[PDB]
């Protein structure tokens, strides 16, 4: 007794509507690491929480570049990701080099969404398990978006997601009177990310060794800072 | 439908999951360490009966200190069973709408309910009538019950009962055997006691584990997110 | 039942439960309506704000194809992106051969024969999205609603989504008590007040009004965004008659 | 345990109830249509039931015209039927091509009862869940009327009916022919046969019909169209006294 | 029910493709028909059921030409055998007549017939 | 119970069963220690034959990709023939078009991005091959832009890069000691007595240098595997410091 | 088959959603009320005879107090049991036409009544000739009929049985454990209506969740709607 | 096999569905206003006991009235069972070749078959001998006879014993319990009728909506229907 | 949850796996060998009675040395029950979150939790009120309460018994049959305890293989690693 002969395959449908291995997908980004993304009118921030195995291996990194100006971090199983962000590096290089214009990032949103489409109305195959924060600046300033295996891509003013991410999503929804208008100033916006990322940890604190960050806006092309660089931030 | 909702809001406000926790708090310490302590209460008393050699005497009264441990145990068997009822309480009035999907949790739920009613058959013993397992349960909670009218029949077949004129004789023994009977009937009903509460500490260990672990799920059995459709 | 598993098969009666549940999964996505004035069409769909970090303006629900038919949908949104994708090629290529642009009628069938489709082979899941859409051609406007199953007609207006009925019985009115066409101008107003009146069963969740439309005299047979003045106007012409 | 899944496993007994179980589907349209056959005409009888004050009428047919000579009817689901309208509507188009002259109503029934059977056998689909009925006027053969079921079946027919009541509206016609003798109807022109059947079909449902209540179609010396809205309700007045 | 009879591809125990069985009963329920050799001719034939007499049985054959020589007949599905002829008479062209300038004797055609039949079953 | 047989599956807390069981996979091999040193990176393993008859060099569990860059492996060894083929020519072509070294990560980012083409159904792509190969790699290298590095390749799909690290049956007490062991200031002769010290420790039989192998790469002479006189008296030298201290 | 509708039509007229919401409602207030009171009236009544002395006197007549509980008890078992039957006919009248597809409703049917019948087990109680599950469930509603068959067979063997002509007697009950089962037994029938009427308590109020959810599926099973065939 | 087409013939032609549905409309109208009123005859019956003092008197004969009652309901049991047995007989000679295919509607038929049955074990009632679900069900139909066999077991110990003279008499039973048992056991029987009536009544009415739903395919299991075949 | 996280820790460390292991390591020697010694000290017992003539002089006295042994057993049973519980307490609390997944120790842990309890069911013994296995399982661990009942009822019938004037005897007793059994009583009951500890050792074997093997899983029953994501 107590089965659910709906969760099989993404191609079915329970009899409520529902697509189950979607769902069980999302939980397994629920399950990855934390990493928040904030902007302003001049700017925009990924900060993330870098995890690993022993004291001996490294920390699996989780910000992507895709432009000069654009990028992502992830939250997830790491090569969905490597697929998805590559798919897109190709995108911007064909609107790069056809049309000689910077592909603008809600765009690249309904690429993602489109692309990870697929996956959820075929057999066979399994939806991504991950999800993106992107971030980018094109004609119209800032931009933030937070793309789901499902193809849901939202744009939002901030936001975080991955285990307790919860917390600093809290934070961010308070504090954006605040940062939304942090312009010309960078060193203010990620001060502020970083803040709000800590409401989220539980076992240590970010050390220069598991803390990355990255920005992007008006005059300050996807670059990204790693270790011995984001000190002045712990 | 507003009506509706109503009934089963004061349901679930009369008895929330704090009401079940409070409970499992007490088997945490009070109620673990009154089972331990009637478990020798009745060991020592089984070591008495052990050592002592039965006569005509004691077939002429009831030991009152076996009464003693004997009635300890009913009560505290009537207690959890109590306390377990509460507990159960507060997760049937949870079972969510009847589907034939996202039920994760409403198996849970059915899982610990399962526990707790193979508990509360435990402490509930087994009785005169019998359910399709037998009696394999050690002693119920009417020990006292049985036990006289064990005692009872044996009292009578000794002391034997009677008239007058002439000898208050009528009919005793001389069955050697059926004095010794009258000796193990107080010996083993405390042993009986012995047994039962260890299983019993045992089963309400699991429960307390069983519940701490799942109780998340057991009041949340379904956690709704449409982020999907819109 | 074993037959509300595959997408291809019949129950004993002669149904199809995996469409079915499509729509089951469609009656629940936001509300969309569609009204059709007397030259050209209006559409109108309810965006929901879940939390306050949340862009306005942004994050649209209402697509153009080619550049004279309005275009809006409730259930799956990736599904429903999809599912325009292709009706922009088809029509595209149409245009390609015929040079006149394509007829709202025909564009129908199109879908319909697509989304018709996804019902025969076992190997693929049901569109999960009911669409609301229309436009002006040369012979004037026509505004058509597919489901699901792939079937569709013509309608005076309709909706779809979880709040449907109330935007039904409030929409079959407007009919009554104007039996001869609305309003072009007027039909606006009306409609961001049907989607208020619907959005009662998401009360507790502050929304967003999004505005769409195409007339041969105020859009000029384009389809074009009600956005600025006019978008403020037909809102209070709504949130006034909502007291 | 699932023989009836699958399209293409035999029961024990020879049977493919997949493809059985595809009929009943095609009762559930819950729409009835007889058609008879004129002396240089054919009409064909359906009910046009609008169950919403909002779906404007004109788009709610199940009538199509494959070419300027055939029509047909079909008794299922506007979605499977609207497909089979296409592959058939454009199977005319194709043989026209390829020989040089208008393909015949027998003929082209053919290539569908054919096409529903590889459609059918080879397993590369389900079967559509309706019934076709083709008319026409044959230039070797006038009054011709076939039809096709999803088993991959045809034939002619003098007139027949399909829908909820088959017998009906048939015994009604077998006792009628069954004194004429002959095996058509006798008159000059279409109006007056249309006129027999209404009148020959409210005899065995047992209601009157008005001009959005029915829809007929009938076939000239190559001219096949549909019974105009309005003009339907004349015939309806002519016969309402000649009783 | 036996777990080897729904599979073209399967073996029964015995030896026996299962799914042919089923298929050959069909057959062994459609309607009644025979053929008889002569010494100077051959004859074939076969009933006729009404499903109403309301339709023109005079529209749909049952005893066939292949070729000007050859003729069939049959009983079981009727859908099949209207198709397995169209294909029979081509394959009677392209597999013969356009080869060797003339028409096929008996034996082969059956045979090409059969060649048909045999993909049927070959091939889940 | 029911979610894990299909390599496409997710369970209801989003996990890939299949996946997980492939590297279980891995546990059965023999182990495969490697440390890196600022004087070059080491590369140990336990041979385990279960004849005498054997030829043990006929059992390549350590192996050259280039030059500069070997590895060690565990786990199905079908499976590792086919990464140790893909890993030499994706090494060689690069060498081809830039007329330069492969940077180790790169060469371990292209035989993971390898692992990454599991599944069978027909969503859109292609990538021919059912399953996660099962094993592991232990991939040691060095290239002018980050020195001497380590690696782990996993079926997953990813990778870390390690200091030290042992893979195989007693990667659980190896991975224990290795903890407790490595420092920065490792001489190479220091990690090879160590690597040799460990295997000896949470291996089984005598250690010999019939059933242990040992290999090495530096800026130097690149990749070499220690031969039998050397790892033999690499031993004794070993064994002998545990009389006293 | 136009009069074969209207028996159906009539049958589901006579009991409709209104009767057995009407039943749901009675339970949330009154009959809960009234068992959460039935429950104490026998724990004070157990309470009692646990602080008193039993001599002769008290075998020569049965207890009034106790009679007045275990009959205020069987009163309000028979009322539930009717009270649920009124339910289930609302049910069992609304089940579909038998078929092998679109039964997520009818499941939830038959689900609920399960839940129903296993309340009416409950209430109707043990008996004396037994179900495979045996007589785990407290006790029945016949608790009357038991308790005095229990105290009746003790009562002839403390009281005595003397037969008559002037010349010879029959006895006078020594065994001091017949005496203490007069007792026990007035003292478990209180204790045994104080446990059934606790998880009485139990079931009623999941019930009532059980039914305000599933309300919607009890009474429309399936729900027609051919929007693809036309 | 053209006599052995007859035999089934004849068979069918006995028991045509007009025989069942004459059942289902009598059970409509006249059977189920008699079990109401056999409800009520049996309640104030028990009414009356409740407000009476029991003396020896009452021992001394059997109240008419009662076995007024029993009797009124073994005679409805009585007929039921035959009435059922007809719709049965109905249905069993129309169960079709056994075939592994085309059973959709022999499910039907094996499905109301089986409600039928339950029908009537209730009615049959339980007996005195086990079926493994035990006697859950209220009291069979031969209450008469289990009734005046637990009454006189009891007026034989009250009675006991009976010579006469009047100044001296036999026996005993002074227990005062044994005289109050006298008087439950005739508002018991009289409780377990208005309870057996009740359910009946839901499984009726049960029994005639599974049948004016079903009863097309219980006379038609299998639609022969050769369209495809030629 | 800083609470809640505490009960579960004092639970499991009042209940480690050392205490479990201990308990592996007893029977392993000392409760082994004791039951092998048991097993000829009514083997021996057994063989005395085998060469004995019974008389009217047995009947009047219990044979002291078989309550030895019958005494000797049920303490030996006592114990083990007791260190099983202890095992069964060290798993109890152990199992994991209920899920549908990552179950494959779980199974272990209930797999083993059944052997263990197919253990406690020998020493618990049959009983007298039974298992719907029955009672295939030698003796209890009531050995005592049940052999004294068996004799008890036959020295009744061989003896007699009195009271005065006319004659002592009362009751009693050719059957040269009867006098038989009186020795096979001894007999048989010296028989069941050979078989029973034979038994015991191969279940006690058991167990300590089956827990000494998957005892790494009975503690660790899921061993968390998300080395995927990240």
């Amino acid at each position: 007794m107590f089965r659910n002969n709906y969760d099989g395959d993404t191609v079915t449908f329970s009899p409520t509507g529902r697509l189950f291995q979607v769902e069980y997908a999302l939980e397994a980004i629920k399950q990855g690491s934390v990493t928040v993304g904030l902007r302003s009118n001049t700017h925009a921030v990924l900060v993330a929480l870098k995890r690993n195995a022993d004291e001996l291996s490294s920390y699996q990194k989780k910000i992507i570049k895709c432009d000069e100006h654009m990028g992502l971090s992830l939250a997830g199983l790491a090569p969905d990701a490597r697929v998805l962000s590559n798919y897109l590096r190709q995108q911007c290089n064909y609107s790069s080099l056809v049309f000689n214009r910077k592909l603008a990032v809600e765009r690249a949103g309904h690429l993602l969404c489109d692309k990870a489409q697929k996956n959820t109305q075929s057999y066979g195959g399994r939806p991504y398990g991950v999800g993106l924060l992107i971030i980018g600046y094109d004609k119209s300033g800032a931009h933030l978006l937070e793309f789901q295996p499902s193809g849901n891509v939202t744009e939002l003013y901030g936001t975080a997601i991955g285990a307790r991410s919860q917390g600093a999503k809290t934070y961010l929804e308070r504090t954006l009177d605040t940062f939304i208008k942090i312009d010309g100033n960078p060193d203010e916006l990620i001060k502020a990310g970083v803040e709000a990322i800590s409401q989220s940890l539980r076992d240590e604190s970010l050390t220069v060794d598991n803390l990355s960050i990255a920005i992007v806006g008006k005059d300050t092309p996807f670059t990204i800072y790693d270790g011995e660089a984001v000190a002045k931030y712990i | 439908p507003p009506k509706r909702a109503a009934l089963i809001q004061n349901l679930r406000d009369s008895y929330t999951e704090t009401s079940s926790f409070a409970v499992i708090e007490e088997w945490a310490a009070g109620t673990l360490q009154e089972i331990e302590g009637i478990a020798k209460a009745a060991a020592e008393a089984h070591g008495v009966i052990r050592n002592s050699t039965y006569g005509r005497a004691q077939a002429e009264k009831s030991p009152e200190q076996l009464l003693g441990v004997l009635q300890r145990y009913q009560d505290l068997c009537h207690n959890v069973y109590c306390q377990a009822e509460t507990i159960r309480t507060v997760i049937a009035i949870r079972i969510p709408e009847h589907k034939e999907e996202d039920n994760l949790g409403v198996a849970v739920q059915h899982a610990v309910l399962k526990i707790i009613d193979e508990l509360e058959i435990k402490t509930l013993g087994s009785g005169e009538k019998s359910g399709s397992g037998g009696a394999p349960t050690p002693i119920g909670m009417y020990a006292l019950r049985e036990y006289l009218s064990a005692r009872s029949t044996v009292e009578d077949k000794l002391l034997g009962v009677d008239a007058e004129s002439g000898k208050t004789k009528g009919g005793g023994s001389q069955s050697p055997s059926l004095l010794l009977e009258l000796r193990q009937i107080d010996a083993d009903f405390m042993l009986k006691v012995e047994l039962a509460t260890t299983h019993l500490s045992t089963m309400v260990r699991a429960v307390i584990n069983a519940y701490l672990l799942n109780w998340k799920k057991l009041i949340q059995p379904r956690t709704g997110s449409d982020h999907m459709v819109s | 039942t074993g037959y509300d598993l595959s997408n291809s098969v019949f129950s004993p009666d002669g149904r199809n439960f995996q469409v079915e549940y499509a729509v089951k999964a469609v009656e629940n996505g936001t509300t969309s309506i569609g009204i059709k004035c007397n030259d050209g069409v209006v559409f109108a769909v309810e965006k929901l704000i879940t939390s306050k970090l949340l862009v306005p303006q942004k994050n649209v629900k209402i697509q153009v194809v080619d550049r004279h038919i309005g275009c809006v949908y409730s259930g799956l949104i990736p599904d429903g992106r999809h599912l325009v994708n292709r009706g922009r090629e088809e029509a595209a290529s149409f245009k390609k051969l015929y040079k006149t642009p394509i007829p709202i009628p025909a564009f129908a069938d199109r879908l319909g024969q697509y989304v018709q489709a996804h019902t025969l082979y076992n190997s693929v899941r049901p569109f999960g999205v009911s669409t609301i859409f229309g436009g002006v051609d040369k012979n004037g406007a026509h505004l058509y609603m597919l489901e699901p199953s792939g079937s569709y007609w013509g309608y005076k207006g309709a909706a779809t989504g979880k709040g449907r009925q109330s935007a039904k019985a409030e929409l079959e009115k407007l009919v009554d008590h104007h039996p001869e066409g609305l309003s072009a101008r007027e039909a606006v107003k009306q409609a961001a007040k049907i989607i208020y009146l619907a959005h009662e069963d998401n009360k507790e969740k502050d929304f967003e009004l999004e505005i769409s439309w195409c007339s041969l005299s105020e859009t000029n047979g384009l389809h074009k965004f009600v956005k600025g003045d006019l978008l403020q106007e037909a809102i209070d012409f709504a949130q006034k008659e909502i007291n | 345990a699932g023989y009836d899944r699958h399209i293409t496993i035999f029961s024990p007994e020879g049977r493919l109830y997949q493809v059985e179980y595809a009929f009943k589907a095609t009762n559930q349209t819950n729409i009835n249509s007889l058609a008879v056959r004129g002396k240089d005409c054919t009409v064909v009888i359906s009910q046009k039931k609008v169950p919403d004050k909002l779906l404007d009428p004109t788009t709610v047919s199940y009538i199509f015209c494959i070419s300027r000579t055939i029509g047909m009817v079909v008794n299922g689901p506007i979605p499977d039927a609207r497909n089979a309208a296409l592959r058939a509507k454009a199977e005319a188009a194709e043989f026209r091509y390829k020989y040089g002259y208008d393909m015949p109503c027998d003929v082209l029934a053919k290539r569908m009862a054919n096409l529903s059977q590889i459609y059918t056998q080879r397993a590369y689909m389900r079967p559509l869940g309706v019934i076709l009925t083709f008319v026409s006027v044959d230039e070797e053969l006038g009054p011709s009327i076939y039809k096709t079921d999803p088993a991959g079946y045809y034939v002619g027919y003098k007139a027949t009916a399909t829908g909820p009541k088959q017998q009906e509206i048939t015994t009604n016609l077998e006792n009628h022919f069954k004194k004429s003798k002959i095996d058509h109807i006798n008159e000059e022109s279409w109006e007056k046969v249309v006129e027999f059947a209404i009148t020959h079909m409210i005899d065995a449902l047992g209601t009157e019909f008005s001009k959005n209540d029915l829809e007929v179609g009938v076939a000239t010396k190559d001219k096949f169209f549909t019974l105009s809205a309005e003009n339907i309700e004349e015939r309806l007045v002519a016969i309402a006294e000649q009783d | 029910t036996d777990r080897y009879s729904f599979s073209l591809t399967t073996f029964s125990p015995s030896g026996k493709l299962g799914q042919i069985d089923y298929a050959l009963t069909a057959v062994k329920q459609g309607v009644t028909s025979l053929g008889i050799k002569a010494t100077n001719g051959v004859v074939i034939a076969t009933e006729k059921k009404s499903s109403s007499p309301l339709a023109m049985s005079e529209t749909l054959s049952k005893v066939s030409l292949l070729t000007p020589d050859i003729g069939a007949v049959y009983s079981g599905m009727g859908p099949d055998y209207r198709v397995l002829v169209d294909k029979s008479r081509k394959v009677a062209h392209t597999s013969y007549k356009r080869i060797y300038g003339e028409y096929p004797p008996t034996k082969l055609l059956v045979s090409e017939v059969a060649k048909i039949m045999q993909e049927a079953t070959q091939s889940g | 119970s029911e979610y894990d047989r299909g390599v496409s599956t997710f369970s209801p807390e989003g996990r890939l069963f299949q996946v997980e069981y492939s590297l279980e996979a891995i546990k059965l091999g023999s182990t495969a220690i490697g440390i890196a040193t600022k004087e070059g990176v080491v590369l140990g393993v336990e041979k385990r034959a279960t004849s005498p008859l054997l030829e043990s060099d006929s059992i390549e569990k350590i192996v050259e990709i280039d030059r500069h860059i070997g590895c060690a492996m565990s786990g199905l060894t079908a499976d590792a023939r086919s990464m140790i083929e893909h890993a030499r020519t994706a090494a060689v072509t690069h060498n081809l078009y830039y007329d330069e070294d492969i940077n180790v990560e790169s060469l371990t980012q292209s035989v993971c991005d390898l692992a990454l083409r599991f599944g069978e159904g027909a969503s859109g792509e292609e990538r021919l091959m059912s399953r996660p190969f099962g094993v592991a790699l232990l991939i040691a290298g060095h290239d002018a832009d980050d020195g001497y590095q380590l690696f782990h390749a996993e079926p997953s799909g990813t990778f870390y890069r390690y200091n030290a690290k042992a893979i195989g049956s007693g990667s659980e007490g190896a991975q224990a000691e290795l903890l407790n062991e490595w420092h920065s200031s490792l001489t190479l002769k220091e990690a090879e007595l160590l690597v040799l010290k460990i295997l000896k420790q949470v291996m089984e039989e005598k250690l010999d240098e019939n059933n242990a192998q040992l290999s090495c790469i530096t800026k130097q002479d690149g990749f070499k595997i220690y031969d039998n006189e050397k790892t033999a008296e690499l031993i004794k030298e070993l064994k002998e410091k545990e009389a006293a201290e």
